[PDB]
């Protein structure tokens, strides 16, 4: 998408992208002249129905928002097709298996690992909540009765990441609404609203040399149950920004292809992207609170994945990244 | 609850909640009392008809725009505008929502105070703020630099803003467009023998000012081809069946925006007020005021703008300078889409003037 | 860890680790607060912009050089220079490295103490030392004898050194070049009708002081050919599109270094301060001060120096004496390449003032 020639503002497609649109519109079952309007305009009404063009950066984010909508409903169609290959007879009680990735992190952490470690922190809250309840009904069962025990809270780390207006995901979703989004303005806004607290520090406060090379406006360190994890802020807002709007959401649903319409079963414009990560997780956490629990922690003993080898510099790191050491502190 | 952005149009008052699509209510600001005696016996007649009903009942009323030359005529009629808008269009109580109100740049004191004060005691809103219509058009276009144009019937303005600070020393208010263009069109349509002198009939003039008028590429050369036999005439049809054919005056009326000598007023055209405000700013900043020239307001919706404006500025501006004039569709609702973005943002919730703070502070909090 | 050489420029603060190529960070020393009110709502604006960001945001700030007449304005702004430099340019913690800092020759007491003391408690460096910028230029040129010139905006100096001892009785500090040359250029460009009076705009003057100015072979004969019709004029282009043509003043401004009577100040030119410092040294040593005349600092980068300086000194100096004036490329980074050589050498590691020794001794260790 280039910049339009002063005529009505907005953006236009590049001339090198012309044959690339012709070979794409027959796979989506749409017309190439209607798809060009829909990837460049904001359709609204004055009740006539007008077309108001978008900016270049908003069209790059809208084109990738179509790919993060079509592939999102394609994976939900594969799972629903598989569940129709074995339809349940009836429903009543259930025993299920929740499998997900553990606390995973790298030397420089991304936005993809920020949502994994935020998901494992909420599961770590429910893990210690079920352990304390088992121990309180063990003491009663053995006839020892009730006794006082100290509980460790991690709600302050949760409020830091997801609280309304002040949380990190709440500032991130607000930055998308600004007329000019920035990543330097996002990093400085985190230590604007959260100036104190122990769960958050500047990168230079770290003992690790690699993290000390990160500038103040280029990243932050968030302490989780598995320790102090640094995240860089470059591309963080860009990866969060999604802009699927009316003019394009009501075009892929209108496809001439039938398999495509089966995938998709005013207000809100740009929608809330940093909220879909919190909202979908709350549909699983309250389901886990409504059932009993059977926590099975899985240990990898060596890097090569070969029989009869024990590495105690890799096993101990998984005891401290499974929440096992935290539960032994509780006991 | 959801905040409400209500725009104090010059036109064309605009109203709609905060986000995310388009305004819910737009209407012509007119109040009109009945100029003839009723004989029906119902009686069934209102004391004062507001728009839209006063635009359906033309010719039996005397239309009075409540805001004229950028200032309100009296708050007795203004309160009826507000009451009509909130209750019988939006269907909402002011006690339910924080509101966001608009004003015009260079408007006399104490008319923002008196407005704010009356609106708090009459409608009992829990919080409020008043933004100038020009600043809001930056957000609507997604810019952070540029000269902003709030042009409505009948006050235009030229405000320069640089990332993200405003420049007080270069702000220009022109009382030029658009209601005087309406009056001028009525003066050059009488020249073709059509008499539309009455208040109601003036609205019809305004409607042909919208639809049929156009801007020339160059005045002298359009005047040349006007002398030729080829038709520039467009035929309008009038409610009583009359057919009106206008040609020469069709491009004469909007051209006034570049040449106010047609009305006989001393003031200079949008061309030169744009240049002279840029050349009242510091040297380094002038570079980015060019190519962030953003037009706004419904009276800029003529077809020959901005490429007339472009050609004229490029001739007066320094050679080899990049000039792009930004004019999107929907300029009439630019202000509202601006306000919508603003009132949704954190932390501007805490920039609103709330009732308890207003009660303690009094009218001096406004500024 | 690797030691860090950080040069307290007058310009143009220079920073880079010890050895072996070039500085990593060079930037214009300016801090600038925002002189206009912001209307953007982000807000997104800094309290004080340092350079480079204050040289990209000209015209909306008021630029203040933190070092003026060879002395720091306040350590509140100086600490922000330091903090910006170490953290957001070099990306290093001061606790990791022994540092090497620079000063200016003939600078008032107690400003080396107060500096050293504040820097140890604020940045917590493990060891430090403060070298005068002139001495370092000997190492950079690989010499062990000669008169050393630290000339930056706006303090020049003339220090004589003989193998390998310094001569206190002949040290000269002139407050002549270069910031007063910037101010003088602004005074003789107003004579051609270009008004650049504002703080931001003064940087543009500094940039044309770099690029377009030149030194004459002889003033009177350049003035003669200036009276002729042949063009000495060079055309500069300005950020707002303006074209500036300077000629006569082009050679007048640098000539001030040989004739301070142009500014009206009583002080004598570099010509005579060179001679009069040599003729304040002992007879046998004078022989080797001639031909080890080494220029340094960015304000000596005009093209007509050193061969103007050469011709003038050769006329005043004794007949049949060998005079060579040493002026290499890169004089602006001379100081840094000096410091780099120094801090790498054994045994100068044990010449650094370390934290425990400083804590016991206090500010009296400095000298």
């Amino acid at each position: 998408f280039e910049e339009a020639g002063s005529t009505s503002g907005g953006c236009n497609l590049k001339n090198k992208s012309t044959q690339a649109l012709e070979y794409c519109a027959e796979l989506l079952g749409l017309d190439q002249d209607d798809l060009r309007v829909s990837l460049t305009t904001r359709v609204m009404l004055t009740t006539t129905v007008i077309k108001v063009p978008l900016k270049v950066e908003q069209a790059n984010n809208a084109r990738d928002a179509l790919a993060k909508t079509v592939y999102s409903h394609l994976f939900d169609h594969v799972v629903n097709r598989v569940n129709q290959c074995f339809p349940f007879e009836t429903s009543s009680y259930f025993i299920g298996v929740l499998d997900i990735a553990g606390f995973e992190y790298f030397e420089h952490n991304s936005f993809e690992q920020f949502c994994i470690n935020y998901c494992n922190e909420k599961l770590q809250q429910f893990f210690n909540e079920r352990i304390l309840k088992e121990e309180q009904e063990l003491y009663q069962k053995e006839g020892l009765g009730v006794n006082e025990v100290h509980y460790v809270d991690n709600q302050d780390c949760i409020d830091l990441i997801e609280a309304r207006l002040v949380g990190i995901l709440d500032i991130l979703d607000e930055e998308n609404r600004l007329p000019q989004p920035s990543d330097q303005h996002f990093t400085s806004a985190v230590h604007q609203k959260h100036k104190d607290h122990f769960r958050l520090s500047i990168p230079r406060k770290s003992k690790l040399a690699i993290h000390r090379n990160i500038r103040d406006d280029e990243g932050f360190i968030i302490r989780h149950f598995a320790g102090a994890v640094c995240y860089e802020t470059t591309q963080f807002v860009e990866k969060n920004n999604d802009a699927l709007h009316m003019s394009l959401e009501s075009l892929i649903c209108e496809s001439r292809d039938k398999f495509i319409r089966e995938l998709f079963e005013g207000k809100l414009s740009f929608i809330s992207v940093g909220n879909k990560f919190k909202t979908q997780l709350n549909l699983l956490l309250d389901k886990l609170r409504s059932t009993g629990a059977s926590f099975i922690r899985c240990i990898k003993p060596n890097l090569k994945m070969t029989s009869h080898h024990f590495e105690g510099a890799q096993i101990l790191s998984q005891l401290q990244c499974s929440g096992m050491v935290s539960v032994l502190d509780l006991m | 609850t959801t905040a409400l952005v209500c725009d104090n149009g010059s036109g064309l008052v605009k109203a709609g909640f905060a986000g995310d699509d388009a305004p819910r209510a737009v209407f012509p600001s007119i109040v009109g009392r009945p100029r003839h005696q009723g004989v029906m016996v119902g009686m069934g007649q209102k004391d004062s008809y507001v728009g839209d009903e006063a635009q359906s009942k033309r010719g039996i009323l005397t239309l009075k725009y409540p805001i004229e030359h950028g200032i309100i005529t009296n708050w007795d009629d203004m309160e009826k505008i507000w009451h009509h808008t909130f209750y019988n269009e939006l269907r909402v109580a002011p006690e339910e929502h924080p509101t966001l109100l608009t004003e015009a740049p260079l408007n006399p004191k104490a008319n923002r105070e008196k407005m704010t004060q009356i609106m708090f005691e009459t409608f009992n809103v829990p919080a409020m703020y008043v933004a100038i219509q020009a600043v809001l058009s930056l957000y609507a276009s997604g810019r952070t630099t540029g000269i902003v144009l709030d042009s409505g019937d009948g006050v235009t303005h030229n405000v320069p803003i640089y990332e993200g600070y405003a420049l007080p020393h270069a702000i220009m208010r022109l009382d030029l467009a658009g209601r005087d263009l309406t009056d001028y069109l009525m003066k050059i349509l009488t020249e073709r023998g059509y008499s539309f002198v009455t208040t109601a009939e003036r609205e019809i003039v305004r409607d042909i000012k919208e639809k049929l008028c156009y801007v020339a590429l160059d005045f002298e050369n359009e005047m040349a081809t006007a002398a030729s036999s080829s038709s520039l005439e467009k035929s309008y049809e009038l409610p009583d069946g009359q057919v009106i054919t206008i040609g020469n005056e069709r491009f004469r009326c909007p051209e006034t925006l570049f040449q106010p000598s047609f009305i006989g007023m001393e003031s200079a055209g949008i061309h030169e007020t744009t240049y002279n405000s840029i050349m009242k700013c510091d040297i380094d900043i002038r570079k980015d005021l060019y190519a962030n020239n953003v037009m706004s307001g419904g009276t800029t919706m003529y077809p020959g703008i901005a490429d007339r404006m472009q050609k004229e500025i490029t001739a007066l501006a320094p050679s080899t300078m990049k000039i792009k004039i930004i004019a999107p569709p929907e300029r009439k609702y630019s202000v509202w889409i601006g306000g919508s973005i603003l009132a949704s943002l954190s932390t501007f919730q805490q920039m609103w003037i709330t009732k308890q703070e207003y009660d303690e502070a009094g009218p001096s909090i406004v500024h």
